[PDB]
RNA sequence: CUUGGAUUUACUGAAGACUAACUACUGCGAAAGCAUUUACCAAGGACGUUUUCAUUAAUCAAGAACGAAAGUUAGGGGAUCGAAGAUGAUCAGAUACCGUCGUAGUCUUAACCAUAAACUAUGCCGACUAGGGAUCGGUUGUUGUUCUGACGCAAUCGGCACCUUACGAGAAAUCAAAGUCUUUGGGUUCUGGGGGGAGUAUGGUCGCAAGGCUGAAACUUAAAGGAAUUGACGGAAG
């Protein structure tokens, strides 16, 4: 029936990666970031840039033959934030609204089982 | 300049016969050229596919199976079992407060010398007539449950081949046996084999793999 | 001034006194 | 309660007290006559026994020590003396 | 004077509690003192749960939730209005606010 | 840092750290502190006891053991953060806050150091004085409960706490002890005597050092300070 890729959406708070691979992830099909859609750094992670990135990703997927994708959303994780960035929701809605078919959705944010020391110092970053 | 997608050839992924829906999906690779054959660079790849897809039933939506390709037959990829894991959301939906979480792991090799690490997880069960807020088991009880988990994973892995173990894992035979075996220690709920890891594989047996492919 | 820094200033001044006295022992 | 008979407490409230907190402290333990199922031979056993007591006739353990009262083995019947 | 009988933390019958980092500023805060909130949000916003269900290849596919436990220092929480300054008598009330 | 392929993606490996979620007005320890599994080693409180000895006890100048972090000496390790330093911003200036790196350090082995808002800012032992519901460990009696264990209902001893009242205390904040204190006496150790000068100088002693412990005076000064009230203000909330 359908041909599945894997839409690996990495939504940090400074950028948004929309990366579609095969099932294994060893073959990259399309990787469009929110920074390729705007010329200002402050909105590289904007929902608008993520939507444009997703539309370009869907267009590239269609001409290669990918008709459906599984979703692996992730935040920065590690010692940094575990909540996904603002662009991951827009890239997901744009992908679903672009004619690509959606399979399983999962959050794959890296979470330590403890961890290393987090930047900022003992008193945190004072603002 | 070249459009690298004009040189991609599609292959079909075939799961072992232990599952139902053996048509995993499609992959691609650079077309076989003189310098690099597609076969050698395509075997050894690992695909992570949901067990609900491999079985049709939605009861397995929270478990995902890794299938490793180790033989190519034309445009067909012959994969093997590579590991088991729970989804992150499933584990997070199981780890509540006001209850005890008990975990165990063991390194054990199968009949065909497949070295695995098997991770078991369980939580304390609240009785229907219970009034108190929390459901905590004493650490001695948790040690007895952990020991029973370990000797059950050891027995139910060392006594069977990897294919039979996969057929045991799909219906949670081991989890049901751990839950039954720990009834006299403490009531438990959500007893699962939440992860299986391949550490070392035996020498490749194409005939044995082919028996797992029809 | 802050008591901690007042203490540090006095510690540095005791240190100087000791170093100065050591010249003539 | 301002007026109360301290010399004659109600035996109901007197029985809930700790063994050292009565007017005159008294143990709540006792001695038992244990009949093993195999034969009939009186063997006096402390209720809170710390020893795996065996009867003289047959070398069978009568009780296993626990945190509190000793636990009689199956087939062993006790009668308080 | 003493503002709180609990000294603003939850350490009684204990000597030392290992710290946690504020989610917002990465400040070291004792685990008992940190303001902790458990949030279970839908992974897809309700606006997009429709178009994503229409684009879904699965009949009766349940959208996964997002589970997270957030740790805040006192400054992070007060600034983000997670907790607010309460009156002297209202400070003692430690039941969860009746909103849900 | 990046068309010399960065960032991203899958698989594999190596290093050091660290033990998330579970995790709590819960546990343990003399305190500092202690959180992956198992084994071994030696301890410990409570409970239970119709076991044993019979005053062996309480608190303690002198004298000892342990004692967060940082720091010192010498090996080993050096992932991550990161004093100093280098650098980009902001600014009138910021060698500050913010950003990117970074050396000591962070970890470990042998030794030192002996200090923290080392806090419950509340010495230890003993007795008594008031209601209540929770909770951890042990023990003892008992269910329209699930499957022996779990749970449920009662008692109790010990803990960690909490809620109410104020007989009582307090300058008040508040306190079940901070009560049983002019109606002043259960036992005992330590400490204070207006604010500074000053934990300074000097002498001694300990330390490799940094420093620790002990520790003045001249002179100067009418307040300094505690708790609460009204207002005013706040780059605090509503
Ligand atoms: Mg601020
Ligand atoms: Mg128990
Ligand atoms: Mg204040
Ligand atoms: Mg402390
Ligand atoms: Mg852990
Ligand atoms: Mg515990
Ligand atoms: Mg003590
Ligand atoms: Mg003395
Ligand atoms: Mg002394
Ligand atoms: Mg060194
Ligand atoms: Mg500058
Ligand atoms: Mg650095
Ligand atoms: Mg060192
Ligand atoms: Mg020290
Ligand atoms: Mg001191
Ligand atoms: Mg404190
Ligand atoms: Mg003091
Ligand atoms: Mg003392
Ligand atoms: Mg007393
Ligand atoms: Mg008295
Ligand atoms: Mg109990
Ligand atoms: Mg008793
Ligand atoms: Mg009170
Ligand atoms: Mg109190
Ligand atoms: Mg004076
Ligand atoms: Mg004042
Ligand atoms: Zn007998
Ligand atoms: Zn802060």
């Amino acid at each position: 029936s359908q041909v599945f890729g894997v839409a690996r959406i990495f939504a940090s708070f400074n950028d948004t990666f929309v990366h579609v691979t095969d099932l294994s992830g060893k073959e990259t099909i399309a990787r469009v970031t929110g920074g390729m859609k705007v010329k200002a750094d402050r909105d590289e992670s904007s929902p608008y840039a993520a939507m444009l990135a997703a539309q370009d990703v869907a267009a590239k997927c269609k001409e290669v033959g990918i008709t459906a994708v599984h979703i692996k959303l992730r935040a920065t994780g590690g010692t940094k934030t575990k909540t996904p960035g603002p662009g991951g929701q827009s890239a997901l809605r744009a992908l679903a609204r672009s004619g690509l078919r959606i399979g399983r959705i999962e959050d794959v944010t890296p979470v330590p089982s403890x961890s290393t020391r987090r930047k900022g110092g003992r008193r945190g970053r004072r603002l | 300049v070249v459009d690298p997608f004009t040189r991609k050839d599609w292959f079909d992924i075939k799961a072992p016969t232990t599952f139902e829906n053996r048509n995993v999906g499609k992959t691609l690779i650079n077309r076989s050229t003189g310098l690099k054959n597609a076969a050698d660079g395509l075997k050894g790849r690992v695909f992570e596919v949901c067990l609900a897809d491999l079985q049709g039933s939605e009861d397995h939506s929270y478990r995902k199976i890794k299938l490793r390709v180790d033989e190519v037959q034309g445009k067909n990829l012959l994969t093997n079992f590579h590991g088991l894991d729970f989804t992150s959301d499933k584990l997070r939906s199981l780890v509540r407060k006001w209850q005890s979480l008990v975990e165990a792991n063991v390194t054990v090799k199968t009949s065909d010398d497949y070295v695995l690490r098997v991770f078991a997880i369980a939580f304390t069960k609240r009785q229907p007539n219970q009034i108190k807020k929390t459901t905590y088991a004493q650490s001695s009880k948790l040690r007895e449950v952990r020991k029973k988990m370990i000797e059950i994973m050891q027995r139910e892995v060392s006594n069977c081949t990897l294919a039979q173990l996969t057929s045991k894992l799909i219906p949670e035979v081991i989890g049901r046996e751990i839950e039954k075996s720990t009834q006299t220690i403490f009531p438990l709920q959500n007893v699962h084999i939440r992860k299986v890891k391949l550490l070392k594989q035996p020498k490749f047996d194409l005939g044995s793999l082919l028996a797992l492919h029809g | 001034m802050r008591d901690k820094w007042r203490k540090k200033r006095v510690r540095r001044l005791k240190r100087k006194r000791r170093k100065v006295r050591a010249r003539s022992k | 309660v301002l007026v109360q008979d301290l010399l004659h407490p109600s035996p109901a409230t007197e029985a809930k007290q700790h063994k050292l907190k009565t007017l005159v402290q008294q143990p709540r333990s006792f001695f038992m006559d244990v009949k093993c199922q195999g034969c009939l031979n009186i063997t006096t056993v402390f209720s809170h026994a710390q020893t795996a007591v065996t009867c003289d006739s047959c070398s069978t353990v009568l009780c296993t020590p626990t945190g509190g009262k000793a636990k009689l083995t199956e087939g062993c019947s006790f009668r308080r003396k | 004077p003493k503002k709180r009988a609990s000294n603003g933390r939850n350490k009684k019958g204990r000597g030392h509690v290992k710290p946690v980092r504020c989610l917002n500023c990465a400040r070291c805060v004792p685990k008992d003192k940190a303001i902790k909130r458990v949030t279970i949000r839908n992974m897809v916003e309700a606006a997009a749960v429709r178009d994503l269900s229409e684009a879904s290849v699965y009949a009766e596919y349940a959208l996964p939730k997002l589970y997270n436990k957030l740790h805040y220092c006192v400054s992070c929480a007060i600034h983000a209005r997670i907790v607010r300054v309460r009156s002297r008598t209202d400070r003692k009330i430690r039941t969860p606010p009746q909103r849900k």
